[PDB]
Protein backbone atom coordinates (compact mmCIF):
# COMPACT_ATOMS: atom_id res chain seq x y z
CA UNK A 1 0.00 0.00 0.00
CA UNK A 2 0.96 3.53 0.04
CA UNK A 3 4.25 4.36 1.90
CA UNK A 4 2.48 7.35 3.72
CA UNK A 5 -0.20 5.48 4.96
CA UNK A 6 2.29 3.02 7.06
CA UNK A 7 4.09 6.72 8.11
CA UNK A 8 0.10 7.36 8.95
CA UNK A 9 -0.04 3.78 11.25
CA UNK A 10 3.19 4.36 12.72
CA UNK A 11 1.86 7.92 13.92
CA UNK A 12 -1.29 6.63 15.29
CA UNK A 13 0.81 3.70 16.78
CA UNK A 14 3.17 6.43 18.26
CA UNK A 15 0.66 8.72 19.18
CA UNK A 16 -0.99 6.01 21.62
CA UNK A 17 2.46 4.70 22.99
CA UNK A 18 3.79 7.87 24.00
CA UNK A 19 0.15 9.22 24.70
CA UNK A 20 -2.26 6.67 26.73
CA UNK A 21 -2.06 3.84 28.61
CA UNK A 22 -0.91 0.67 27.83
CA UNK A 23 -4.23 -1.04 27.39
CA UNK A 24 -5.06 1.68 24.56
CA UNK A 25 -1.58 0.72 23.09
CA UNK A 26 -2.11 -3.05 22.59
CA UNK A 27 -5.59 -2.72 21.33
CA UNK A 28 -4.20 -0.06 18.59
CA UNK A 29 -1.39 -2.57 17.71
CA UNK A 30 -3.77 -5.40 17.89
CA UNK A 31 -6.45 -3.92 15.51
CA UNK A 32 -3.60 -2.76 13.15
CA UNK A 33 -1.54 -5.47 13.11
CA UNK A 34 -4.55 -7.74 12.47
CA UNK A 35 -7.83 -5.63 9.92
CA UNK A 36 -11.43 -4.98 11.26
CA UNK A 37 -12.60 -7.46 14.81
CA UNK A 38 -15.21 -8.96 16.81
CA UNK A 39 -15.25 -8.28 19.74
CA UNK A 40 -15.06 -12.04 20.76
CA UNK A 41 -12.37 -12.65 18.47
CA UNK A 42 -9.93 -9.98 20.76
CA UNK A 43 -11.09 -11.12 23.85
CA UNK A 44 -9.87 -14.38 22.72
CA UNK A 45 -6.81 -13.14 21.71
CA UNK A 46 -6.17 -10.96 24.68
CA UNK A 47 -7.96 -12.79 27.15
CA UNK A 48 -9.28 -10.46 29.01
CA UNK A 49 -13.30 -8.86 30.38
CA UNK A 50 -15.26 -6.56 28.52
CA UNK A 51 -15.52 -5.00 31.67
CA UNK A 52 -11.69 -3.99 30.97
CA UNK A 53 -12.71 -3.30 27.75
CA UNK A 54 -15.21 -0.91 28.47
CA UNK A 55 -13.34 2.35 29.06
CA UNK A 56 -10.74 1.71 26.19
CA UNK A 57 -13.26 2.07 23.84
CA UNK A 58 -14.99 4.82 25.45
CA UNK A 59 -12.40 6.88 25.31
CA UNK A 60 -11.62 5.94 21.68
CA UNK A 61 -14.76 6.72 20.79
CA UNK A 62 -14.17 10.31 22.77
CA UNK A 63 -10.55 11.00 21.41
CA UNK A 64 -12.66 10.11 17.71
CA UNK A 65 -10.30 7.55 16.67
CA UNK A 66 -12.35 4.30 16.15
CA UNK A 67 -14.92 3.69 13.83
CA UNK A 68 -16.92 1.19 15.00
CA UNK A 69 -19.27 -1.19 12.50
CA UNK A 70 -22.55 -2.52 13.52
CA UNK A 71 -24.19 -5.59 10.93
CA UNK A 72 -25.92 -8.89 11.75
CA UNK A 73 -24.42 -12.01 10.03
CA UNK A 74 -25.52 -8.90 15.33
CA UNK A 75 -21.97 -8.69 14.76
CA UNK A 76 -19.71 -6.12 16.32
CA UNK A 77 -16.76 -4.57 14.32
CA UNK A 78 -14.31 -2.21 14.49
CA UNK A 79 -12.13 0.32 12.13
CA UNK A 80 -10.47 3.84 11.81
CA UNK A 81 -11.86 6.60 9.41
CA UNK A 82 -8.66 7.75 8.53
CA UNK A 83 -9.79 11.45 7.73
CA UNK A 84 -12.21 11.32 11.10
CA UNK A 85 -8.79 10.15 12.67
CA UNK A 86 -6.56 12.92 10.74
CA UNK A 87 -8.96 16.35 11.21
CA UNK A 88 -9.79 14.84 14.97
CA UNK B 1 10.11 -49.60 61.22
CA UNK B 2 9.14 -47.17 58.88
CA UNK B 3 11.48 -48.98 55.83
CA UNK B 4 9.09 -52.01 57.43
CA UNK B 5 6.19 -50.01 56.66
CA UNK B 6 6.81 -48.89 53.41
CA UNK B 7 7.82 -52.21 52.23
CA UNK B 8 4.68 -53.36 53.39
CA UNK B 9 2.51 -50.40 51.83
CA UNK B 10 4.85 -50.78 48.46
CA UNK B 11 2.33 -51.64 46.13
CA UNK B 12 3.47 -53.94 42.95
CA UNK B 13 3.64 -51.92 39.76
CA UNK B 14 1.76 -54.39 38.17
CA UNK B 15 -1.88 -52.27 38.59
CA UNK B 16 -4.91 -52.34 37.92
CA UNK B 17 -4.55 -50.12 35.00
CA UNK B 18 -0.94 -48.83 33.07
CA UNK B 19 -1.58 -45.30 33.31
CA UNK B 20 -0.70 -45.10 37.30
CA UNK B 21 2.93 -46.67 36.17
CA UNK B 22 3.31 -44.02 33.03
CA UNK B 23 2.05 -41.53 35.42
CA UNK B 24 4.90 -42.64 38.09
CA UNK B 25 6.88 -43.24 35.09
CA UNK B 26 6.34 -39.32 34.06
CA UNK B 27 7.18 -38.50 37.63
CA UNK B 28 10.60 -39.79 37.92
CA UNK B 29 11.43 -38.48 34.89
CA UNK B 30 9.91 -34.92 35.20
CA UNK B 31 11.80 -34.86 39.15
CA UNK B 32 15.45 -35.55 37.35
CA UNK B 33 16.53 -33.09 34.98
CA UNK B 34 18.93 -34.93 33.34
CA UNK B 35 18.37 -37.46 30.43
CA UNK B 36 18.00 -41.09 32.46
CA UNK B 37 18.57 -44.53 31.17
CA UNK B 38 16.51 -47.70 30.42
CA UNK B 39 17.83 -49.44 33.64
CA UNK B 40 16.50 -46.65 36.24
CA UNK B 41 12.56 -47.95 34.72
CA UNK B 42 13.47 -51.53 35.20
CA UNK B 43 14.27 -50.58 38.69
CA UNK B 44 11.52 -48.47 39.00
CA UNK B 45 8.91 -50.64 38.30
CA UNK B 46 8.97 -54.42 37.98
CA UNK B 47 8.87 -54.76 34.05
CA UNK B 48 12.72 -56.04 31.41
CA UNK B 49 12.15 -55.89 28.18
CA UNK B 50 10.91 -53.85 25.68
CA UNK B 51 7.41 -53.28 26.78
CA UNK B 52 4.08 -51.90 25.75
CA UNK B 53 4.98 -49.26 27.88
CA UNK B 54 8.67 -48.91 26.71
CA UNK B 55 6.96 -48.75 23.36
CA UNK B 56 4.51 -46.18 24.49
CA UNK B 57 7.01 -44.53 25.94
CA UNK B 58 8.78 -44.19 23.12
CA UNK B 59 6.14 -42.96 21.39
CA UNK B 60 5.48 -40.16 24.11
CA UNK B 61 5.79 -36.76 22.98
CA UNK B 62 7.58 -35.49 26.18
CA UNK B 63 10.03 -38.45 26.22
CA UNK B 64 12.65 -38.97 23.68
CA UNK B 65 13.96 -41.79 22.84
CA UNK B 66 17.84 -42.19 22.83
CA UNK B 67 18.75 -44.25 19.57
CA UNK B 68 22.56 -43.34 21.13
CA UNK B 69 22.53 -45.13 24.38
CA UNK B 70 18.62 -45.55 25.32
CA UNK B 71 18.18 -42.25 27.67
CA UNK B 72 14.93 -41.73 28.50
CA UNK B 73 14.74 -37.66 29.06
CA UNK B 74 11.62 -35.01 29.79
CA UNK B 75 10.33 -33.03 26.76
CA UNK B 76 9.17 -29.32 28.11
CA UNK B 77 7.01 -27.11 25.55
CA UNK B 78 9.71 -24.09 25.33
CA UNK B 79 12.80 -24.99 24.26
CA UNK B 80 13.85 -21.46 26.00
CA UNK B 81 16.54 -21.03 29.02
CA UNK B 82 18.15 -17.97 27.76
CA UNK B 83 16.69 -14.52 27.42
CA UNK B 84 18.36 -14.25 24.16
CA UNK B 85 16.29 -17.16 23.05
CA UNK B 86 13.47 -15.46 24.89
CA UNK B 87 13.68 -12.39 22.68
CA UNK B 88 14.67 -14.56 19.26
CA UNK B 89 11.33 -16.36 20.24
CA UNK B 90 9.34 -13.28 20.73
CA UNK B 91 10.61 -11.68 17.74
CA UNK B 92 9.60 -14.84 15.70
CA UNK B 93 5.83 -14.40 16.93
CA UNK B 94 3.63 -14.83 14.13
CA UNK B 95 0.61 -14.45 15.52
CA UNK B 96 0.00 -11.68 18.37
CA UNK B 97 -1.65 -14.84 21.46
CA UNK B 98 0.56 -14.29 24.51
CA UNK B 99 2.17 -17.20 25.08
CA UNK B 100 2.30 -18.38 28.95
CA UNK B 101 4.75 -18.40 31.74
CA UNK B 102 4.01 -21.43 33.31
CA UNK B 103 5.24 -23.61 30.75
CA UNK B 104 8.21 -21.44 30.25
CA UNK B 105 8.74 -22.13 33.83
CA UNK B 106 8.75 -25.66 32.22
CA UNK B 107 12.36 -25.52 30.97
CA UNK B 108 13.42 -22.58 32.47
CA UNK B 109 13.13 -23.11 35.97
CA UNK B 110 13.88 -18.95 36.57
CA UNK B 111 11.88 -17.68 33.75
CA UNK B 112 9.19 -15.59 35.52
CA UNK B 113 12.55 -13.46 36.97
CA UNK B 114 14.25 -13.18 34.12
CA UNK B 115 11.01 -11.95 32.53
CA UNK B 116 10.91 -9.34 35.69
CA UNK B 117 14.23 -8.07 34.55
CA UNK B 118 13.17 -7.37 30.91
CA UNK B 119 10.17 -5.91 31.62
CA UNK B 120 12.65 -3.95 33.94
CA UNK B 121 14.50 -3.52 30.88
CA UNK B 122 11.67 -2.51 29.05
CA UNK B 123 12.30 -5.25 26.52
CA UNK B 124 8.85 -6.86 26.16
CA UNK B 125 4.91 -6.55 26.85
CA UNK B 126 3.89 -7.88 29.77
CA UNK B 127 0.23 -8.15 31.05
CA UNK B 128 0.16 -8.41 35.10
CA UNK B 129 -2.37 -8.73 37.60
CA UNK B 130 -3.19 -6.14 40.03
CA UNK B 131 -2.88 -8.53 43.29
CA UNK B 132 1.03 -8.25 41.90
CA UNK B 133 3.01 -7.88 38.98
CA UNK B 134 2.18 -11.25 37.67
CA UNK B 135 4.16 -12.89 34.35
CA UNK B 136 1.74 -13.79 32.35
CA UNK B 137 0.82 -13.82 28.56
CA UNK B 138 3.56 -11.24 27.14
CA UNK B 139 4.00 -10.18 23.56
CA UNK B 140 7.62 -9.08 22.48
CA UNK B 141 8.21 -5.36 22.51
CA UNK B 142 7.82 -3.62 19.25
CA UNK B 143 6.82 -0.48 20.69
CA UNK B 144 9.46 2.11 22.76
CA UNK B 145 9.79 3.02 26.25
CA UNK B 146 7.49 1.08 28.04
CA UNK B 147 8.57 3.53 30.94
CA UNK B 148 8.93 6.61 28.64
CA UNK B 149 7.44 9.83 30.78
CA UNK B 150 6.63 10.52 33.96
CA UNK B 151 3.38 10.07 35.68
CA UNK B 152 2.82 13.97 35.63
CA UNK B 153 2.96 14.31 32.51
CA UNK B 154 0.66 11.50 31.60
CA UNK B 155 -1.72 13.17 33.86
CA UNK B 156 -1.72 16.48 32.03
CA UNK B 157 -2.00 14.70 28.51
CA UNK B 158 -5.25 13.21 30.36
CA UNK B 159 -6.13 16.44 31.57
CA UNK B 160 -6.03 17.49 27.83
CA UNK C 1 -4.50 -42.50 48.11
CA UNK C 2 -3.16 -41.11 45.66
CA UNK C 3 -1.93 -43.99 43.36
CA UNK C 4 -5.19 -46.39 44.09
CA UNK C 5 -7.75 -43.23 43.24
CA UNK C 6 -5.97 -42.23 39.82
CA UNK C 7 -6.97 -45.74 38.59
CA UNK C 8 -10.30 -45.42 40.29
CA UNK C 9 -11.26 -42.39 38.14
CA UNK C 10 -9.10 -43.71 35.28
CA UNK C 11 -12.12 -46.28 35.25
CA UNK C 12 -14.78 -43.29 36.05
CA UNK C 13 -14.16 -42.10 32.94
CA UNK C 14 -14.25 -45.58 31.19
CA UNK C 15 -17.62 -45.46 32.98
CA UNK C 16 -18.84 -42.56 31.57
CA UNK C 17 -17.03 -39.29 29.52
CA UNK C 18 -18.94 -36.26 30.90
CA UNK C 19 -19.17 -37.39 34.94
CA UNK C 20 -20.28 -35.14 37.35
CA UNK C 21 -18.63 -33.52 39.94
CA UNK C 22 -21.60 -33.72 41.92
CA UNK C 23 -21.24 -37.38 41.19
CA UNK C 24 -17.56 -37.75 41.47
CA UNK C 25 -17.99 -36.64 45.17
CA UNK C 26 -19.76 -39.82 46.28
CA UNK C 27 -17.42 -42.11 44.23
CA UNK C 28 -14.87 -40.71 46.26
CA UNK C 29 -15.75 -39.79 49.50
CA UNK C 30 -12.38 -38.24 50.19
CA UNK C 31 -10.83 -34.92 50.91
CA UNK C 32 -12.29 -32.63 47.92
CA UNK C 33 -8.98 -30.27 48.03
CA UNK C 34 -7.43 -33.71 47.45
CA UNK C 35 -10.05 -34.51 44.59
CA UNK C 36 -9.40 -30.75 43.31
CA UNK C 37 -5.81 -31.41 42.78
CA UNK C 38 -6.23 -34.87 41.18
CA UNK C 39 -8.83 -33.81 39.32
CA UNK C 40 -6.72 -31.32 37.59
CA UNK C 41 -3.57 -33.53 36.00
CA UNK C 42 -5.62 -35.18 33.79
CA UNK C 43 -9.44 -34.41 32.64
CA UNK C 44 -11.97 -32.18 33.09
CA UNK D 1 22.03 -19.28 8.52
CA UNK D 2 19.17 -19.43 11.12
CA UNK D 3 19.66 -15.43 11.59
CA UNK D 4 19.83 -15.70 7.61
CA UNK D 5 16.47 -16.75 7.35
CA UNK D 6 14.88 -14.41 10.29
CA UNK D 7 16.31 -11.89 7.47
CA UNK D 8 14.59 -13.34 4.25
CA UNK D 9 11.32 -13.95 7.01
CA UNK D 10 11.68 -10.24 7.83
CA UNK D 11 12.19 -8.91 4.24
CA UNK D 12 9.83 -11.26 2.91
CA UNK D 13 6.65 -9.49 4.76
CA UNK D 14 6.63 -6.48 2.44
CA UNK D 15 3.28 -4.27 1.17
CA UNK D 16 4.32 -3.49 -2.09
CA UNK D 17 6.59 -4.36 -5.77
CA UNK D 18 10.65 -3.62 -4.72
CA UNK D 19 12.36 -4.25 -8.01
CA UNK D 20 15.54 -3.61 -6.44
CA UNK D 21 19.27 -4.28 -7.50
CA UNK D 22 21.66 -7.42 -5.76
CA UNK D 23 23.75 -4.64 -4.83
CA UNK D 24 20.93 -2.91 -2.45
CA UNK D 25 20.06 -6.07 -1.03
CA UNK D 26 23.36 -6.73 0.20
CA UNK D 27 24.12 -3.57 1.56
CA UNK D 28 20.71 -3.52 3.30
CA UNK D 29 21.76 -7.18 4.83
CA UNK D 30 25.34 -5.47 5.86
CA UNK D 31 22.95 -2.18 7.33
CA UNK D 32 20.52 -4.34 9.64
CA UNK D 33 22.78 -7.83 10.00
CA UNK D 34 26.39 -8.73 9.68
CA UNK D 35 25.81 -11.28 6.58
CA UNK D 36 28.74 -10.68 4.32
CA UNK D 37 29.16 -11.85 0.36
CA UNK D 38 31.72 -13.66 1.02
CA UNK D 39 29.90 -16.34 3.37
CA UNK D 40 26.79 -16.14 0.99
CA UNK D 41 28.78 -17.22 -1.25
CA UNK D 42 30.33 -19.64 0.72
CA UNK D 43 27.43 -21.06 2.24
CA UNK D 44 26.52 -23.85 -0.76
CA UNK D 45 29.81 -25.69 0.04
CA UNK D 46 29.55 -25.18 3.48
CA UNK D 47 25.96 -26.89 3.81
CA UNK D 48 27.36 -29.63 1.13
CA UNK D 49 29.82 -30.54 3.48
CA UNK D 50 27.91 -30.30 6.26
CA UNK D 51 25.31 -32.66 4.81
CA UNK D 52 28.02 -34.86 3.62
CA UNK D 53 29.89 -35.28 7.01
CA UNK D 54 26.22 -35.41 9.52
CA UNK D 55 25.04 -38.29 7.27
CA UNK D 56 21.19 -36.96 7.23
CA UNK D 57 20.09 -39.12 4.39
CA UNK D 58 16.60 -38.13 5.26
CA UNK D 59 17.21 -34.92 3.33
CA UNK D 60 13.66 -34.32 3.24
CA UNK D 61 13.29 -31.92 5.65
CA UNK D 62 16.53 -30.74 4.63
CA UNK D 63 15.75 -29.99 0.54
CA UNK D 64 14.26 -27.07 0.77
CA UNK D 65 17.93 -25.10 2.02
CA UNK D 66 19.24 -26.47 -0.81
CA UNK D 67 16.78 -23.10 -2.89
CA UNK D 68 18.08 -20.61 0.07
CA UNK D 69 21.93 -21.36 -0.32
CA UNK D 70 21.46 -21.26 -4.14
CA UNK D 71 20.12 -17.87 -3.96
CA UNK D 72 22.43 -16.64 -1.77
CA UNK D 73 25.51 -17.63 -3.52
CA UNK D 74 23.64 -16.43 -6.97
CA UNK D 75 22.91 -13.00 -5.52
CA UNK D 76 26.59 -12.98 -3.71
CA UNK D 77 28.56 -13.76 -6.97
CA UNK D 78 26.29 -11.80 -9.93
CA UNK D 79 25.13 -8.03 -9.04
CA UNK D 80 24.98 -6.40 -12.50
CA UNK D 81 22.51 -8.48 -15.86
CA UNK D 82 20.31 -9.41 -12.82
CA UNK D 83 17.37 -7.52 -10.66
CA UNK D 84 16.31 -8.97 -7.36
CA UNK D 85 12.40 -8.42 -7.64
CA UNK D 86 10.18 -7.92 -4.38
CA UNK D 87 6.35 -8.63 -4.74
CA UNK D 88 3.43 -8.93 -2.22
CA UNK D 89 1.49 -11.11 -4.30
CA UNK D 90 2.88 -14.79 -5.22
CA UNK D 91 -0.80 -15.18 -6.76
CA UNK D 92 -2.02 -11.75 -8.30
CA UNK D 93 -5.66 -13.82 -8.34
CA UNK D 94 -5.84 -15.26 -5.05
CA UNK D 95 -7.84 -15.04 -1.25
CA UNK D 96 -4.74 -14.24 0.26
CA UNK D 97 -1.62 -12.30 -0.99
CA UNK D 98 1.33 -14.40 -0.25
CA UNK D 99 4.19 -12.18 -1.09
CA UNK D 100 7.32 -12.92 -3.37
CA UNK D 101 11.13 -12.20 -3.96
CA UNK D 102 12.10 -13.06 -7.46
CA UNK D 103 15.28 -13.16 -9.15
CA UNK D 104 15.59 -12.27 -12.97
CA UNK D 105 17.99 -13.31 -15.65
CA UNK D 106 18.73 -10.40 -18.30
CA UNK D 107 21.53 -11.34 -20.20
CA UNK D 108 20.97 -14.92 -22.77
CA UNK D 109 24.87 -14.46 -23.64
CA UNK D 110 26.03 -15.63 -20.04
CA UNK D 111 25.84 -19.06 -20.25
Amino acid sequence: DRPIDDIVKNLLKFVVRGFYGGSFVLVLDAILFHSVLAEDDLKQLLSINKTELGPLIARLRSDRLISIHKQREERVYYYVKYPHAIDA
Amino acid sequence: IAAAALQANQTDISKSHDSSKLLWATEYIQKKGKPVLVNELLDYLSMKKDDKVIELLKKLDRIEFDPKKGTFKYLSTYDVHSPSELLKLLRSQVTFKGISCKDLKDGWPQCDETINQLEEDSKILVLRTKKDKTPRYVWYNSGGNLKCIDEEFVKMWENV
Amino acid sequence: PKKEILDYLFKLFDEYDYWSLKGLKERTRQPEAHLKECLDKVAT
Amino acid sequence: LKRLIEYLKTRMKVLHVISETPKSFLQHLKQLTFIERKPLRFCSERLSLLVRTLEVTEVEDFTALKDIATFATLISTYEEGFLLIIEPYEIENAAVPNPIMRFTCLDASIA
